[PDB]
């Protein structure tokens, strides 16, 4: 019952890091979308002139 | 009234020449761009 205990705890236990590694993963991502994309505002100011 | 339209011609035409870089257009500086 100990053993068990500890085991199916321990799957708990590392099921929930992954869950939390896998949010921190689109930050990178975020950055780059804006700075990619910001250029489309100046690309259209450069249109009207 | 020739008199004052000619000598407010040269007038302006000296602040002209005395910027130069105009020719009352804009040769020296166009087409800039930025960000």
């Amino acid at each position: 019952q100990f053993g068990s205990t500890l085991l199916s705890l321990l799957e708990r236990k590392d099921s929930l890091s992954f869950d939390a590694y896998q949010m921190i993963q689109s930050g990178d991502l975020y950055r780059f979308s804006i700075d990619l994309q910001q250029q489309d505002i100046d690309i259209n100011k450069a249109s009207l002139e | 009234n020739e008199l004052r339209g000619l000598w407010d011609r040269i007038e302006n035409r000296i602040y002209n020449l005395r910027h130069n870089l105009t020719l009352d257009g804009k040769e020296i500086n166009m087409d800039l761009y930025d960000s």
